[PDB]
């Protein structure tokens, strides 16, 4: 909102459109564990932990009193800056519709490989368990692609054993996702034996994640909270660069450790 | 006055 | 009802609500003789036995007299008792969650099993004789993956030739099943040559059943018979655990035996 | 109707109910030249013979008359005994669900054999010529199961020489239809490619015809007529056995012999 | 009084 | 008083 | 209409319907270009000639008069005569179904066979040129069924290099259509492939054609022009025997050479 | 409009018709580039430059004052002679349906060829970068059709990490095209697959394209602004022959040069 | 007073 | 004037 200090950026309302607009499509693209995760809705500038309900013995206590701390996940904010020229940014009230805005796009994938990074992978400095270091169960490996069908359904009753039941989303890192949808078996397409095998959608690329993953999709096992959502803000200018920034806090919490299954890349 | 991006599915 | 004795247990309504919800999914998944059997709905705590509608001879009787007596089936009552922590009920109640409820997972799978395992494969404690254990017709032997089109066709033909009609389900244990959906022909999965042959649903994975079976969907071959369904129960609390139980009382009657053919695994 | 005479039979209403089912069942299912021939409808006990519309010249007759004499084809009267026990219907009464009833079964699908094998080879006691017997076309030879489409891409071109146009069906007999539907050319499943070359509905599978049949759909080839439908009528009974028989009346006349080609089996 | 079978097709 | 499953099919 | 003289032929009115059917099945089944060509729609008797618009100049034609001749192409009047039993046909007057009427098949397949040859492979002696014959393109030698797909491919480039667009039709005369829908490549079917290479509908079987075909069908380039539509008509009866005839009078035109290709045989 | 000054021309209007549709049917198959890119809809003969929104700095300027210039894209008006024969098109006012337009079709597409060379490979002398031609990524190797997949996913990878979301459209060269369309792998068509992996419309087949491209759709990259749109003008006439023209003026802009990535031929 | 076949496609 | 293409997709 008004941290953002958007009305006291040189920038026309057009080329703040075009900024918003370069942010949004990277973000609608490339946010990966957005469409996996239970989306704990922003919550604003305000919001700082989120409460587990756990509590924690406290050490030193006297007998006539039981005493226990009350457990929170505070929030990350995240900040990534990036800069503009400020003539190309005044071009597009001249009627330009291609400003160089390489930076915004720069700023808009770093900030999704943070937060990815720290949905499947963790982030410690953060407090942050990810999905795939905080399963027990043991990674499959996968050894070429045309063994993705069995290690997929493998993986399936790793999860049922378990207790996890639910729709299961096989999710792709880039290397596996690429080599998945290349692939043929004696010609026929390996890609569509799999996607006959788990939930009916277009198969998650995640760019952040290593190897492939099988995960329930029953939910409440992996939840992202949101406190101020992605937004742009304005940090300083001098007469030819304008700084500005991507925000956002959050935090990840895995609520059920086994609910996915790592599978080591094919 | 975020960007709107919200839960993805 | 009141026999599970459920508002002396001290466990808040939402701590109920989340050991209930977490039964439940696991049952609508992993029940799988209820998917295929005639199911004779839930008659409560006071219904005892089947009607079968038959009748014994008595020996020792006289001659001026025709004395029978009427066959019944009793039910079964299983209960599966499992215990909870009374904190991590009680955090749910602060807000957690995810309660550490494995052990209603644990009893849940093990009710489970109890009812499936009667279905396919008999519970002779309890006068049950099972789908596979009660067909007349010989088993076949499925020596690959590749060979259950032939096997499936072949015991389609059985059971048409004695006298069993009515669109065929193929019902694969979990070994069968895995195989089946990783196999390929060439490339071409087997699977979707196994599905054309057979009843246009998702093919039923029944992790109780051994090898494979082919049964009559036509109905009126197998009844499954429900007096009180699935229920949790509270039985007994100390200061930090609760005990409580799955319940159950059914039977389980093959109507038709040989409206099955069993194959062996492949 | 009474020449059933069912209300003299010991049978109380739900085991005639049963019975009844239990013939309609087998012949829904395993009627094969009722799904493929024109079926000029039941006109009762009464109805004798069709009419040819065909007269034939009679011998020795004077020069100043002419006398001709009109053709028909009488119906055959078929009736197949089978005998229940007394107490086994009587046991539908006290609730039982399975009475013993094979021997419906038994009679049902000899009646099923008698109809079926009269329309395919012919029934030369009962004055009728099948469709196999009768066709002039030269028998092709399908040396295996993969030679199907050649074969009935072949017998079609024949049937179109002949003037013979209009959709056509491929009937198979058990042999080549088990076959058909397991066989695979380099994975890919044979049936499927010959379904493309077809009327688009479900193969037929004709239990009393020998190898294969190509024969059009257009209508007016192939006509079966009944008098009385298949019915289930009471002839005696003694203190513990009930004598029942399956009735029909029918004929079947070839109009047109060059609407089917033969396939040898595969 | 027959079981109603008729024309299958 | 039970957890609802009834037929599953 | 009254040129046809059916009033005079001792004939019942329900053995003039079945002459009919039998006719227009064939005509329906088997006119192959009707398919494919525009079609001016039937002018009736009185229709002579078709106007092509066209002017040619007059040979020694003096200086102050310039002359020219309007070019019209004249239609063929096309008699099939054919010749039925004349108690075969008061059969259907006693009610016979299938009369004798193997003359009319083969005669409603002749002329079929005379409009079909016209217009793929031309008709000199009554001036018409055919598709094939007229077309400029190098005719594609099909070396196997297999080819089919890339000579299609190629037959496609050519047309549009002429400037000749639209969707294009693949025409198979009686060999490379059965040879084409029996065909698999490593199991998988050549005609699957084809026909997404082309329009959607059913490919069109041509009787008459040699080889195949690949022609657009934007319309515009080929015209069937009838006069008198296919017709029965009474010519002569004697005691025994009646002699009727097919009647059609009809011509094609190819107005755009260089719409089609010819594909040799595969 | 009515610097086409077509009712000058001795031209009858259905004569025009003609000529319109001729032309109408060419660019409505065959213009690639509008397909794809971005349409700055006509704008008439007066629009002459497109308004690029950019400044450039002027040398020589004094010290008390900035001096920029404003940049501009002039538009090409291009201009395809052709010549037809008046008495062809008399022939249209007699009922000739066929009149000769073979130089119609010439301009036509030889006018295509310009646009669509212009979008993809550039017109220096315009002043045009072409698609093709400004794109910064390396050109990938398509060694053989069945890597067409890889290379497909390969390019969208690249167009990922710089930035260019977006569905992503596969668009072949004539040679591509008829390879990829005829190949399969094992009997599986390749084009299958490849459309399994792109945007579900009909790939694009570009003429003027020089081997593959794989270029977003999510629009703002590339825009074709025209002025006048395609039309026929009249230029001249003698007795005999009359001179017409296509016209069209037009600009192409590259907005985003590294949203397209280049495929050598397979 | 024809068969009526006309235009087959 | 003109011939009416426009956008082709």
């Amino acid at each position: 909102m008004d941290l953002l200090k958007r009305h006291l950026a040189p920038i026309v309302p057009d080329a703040w459109s075009a900024i918003d607009e370069e942010a949004k499509e990277i973000f609608q693209g490339h946010l990966a564990g957005r469409k996996l995760v239970d989306f704990r809705g922003p919550f604003g500038w305000e919001y700082a932990a989120v409460n587990t309900g756990e509590l924690r013995p406290i050490d030193d206590t006297p007998e006539d009193v039981d005493m226990k701390l009350r457990q929170v996940q505070p929030l990350a904010e995240v900040r990534v800056p990036f800069t503009l020229d400020v003539t190309e940014l005044d071009s597009v009230a001249r009627g330009a519709t291609n400003p160089d805005l390489d930076d915004v796009a720069r700023a808009a994938e770093r900030m999704v490989e943070a937060e990815d990074s720290a949905i499947f992978h963790g982030w410690a400095q953060a407090g942050i368990k990810g999905i795939v270091d905080s399963t027990p169960h043991e990674a499959l490996a996968v050894a070429s692609v045309s063994d993705f069908p069995r290690a997929v359904l493998s993986a399936a009753d790793t999860l049922r054993k378990a207790g996890v039941t639910g729709p299961y989303a096989l999710v792709l890192g880039p290397k596996a996702y690429d080599d998945l949808f290349a692939a043929t078996q004696d010609g026929y397409p390996v890609a569509k034996q799999v996607q006959r095998l788990v939930v009916d959608g277009p198969l998650v690329r995640a760019n952040a994640l290593a190897g492939a993953l099988v995960m329930s999709m029953r939910g409440g096992d992996y939840e992202l909270t949101v406190g101020q959502d992605l937004s742009i803000g304005y940090a300083f200018h001098d007469r030819s660069k304008v700084e500005l920034f991507v925000a956002e806090s959050f935090t990840f919490r895995v609520l059920e450790p086994g609910a996915a299954v790592h599978l080591r890349y094919a | 006055g975020s960007l709107g991006i919200g839960s993805l599915r």
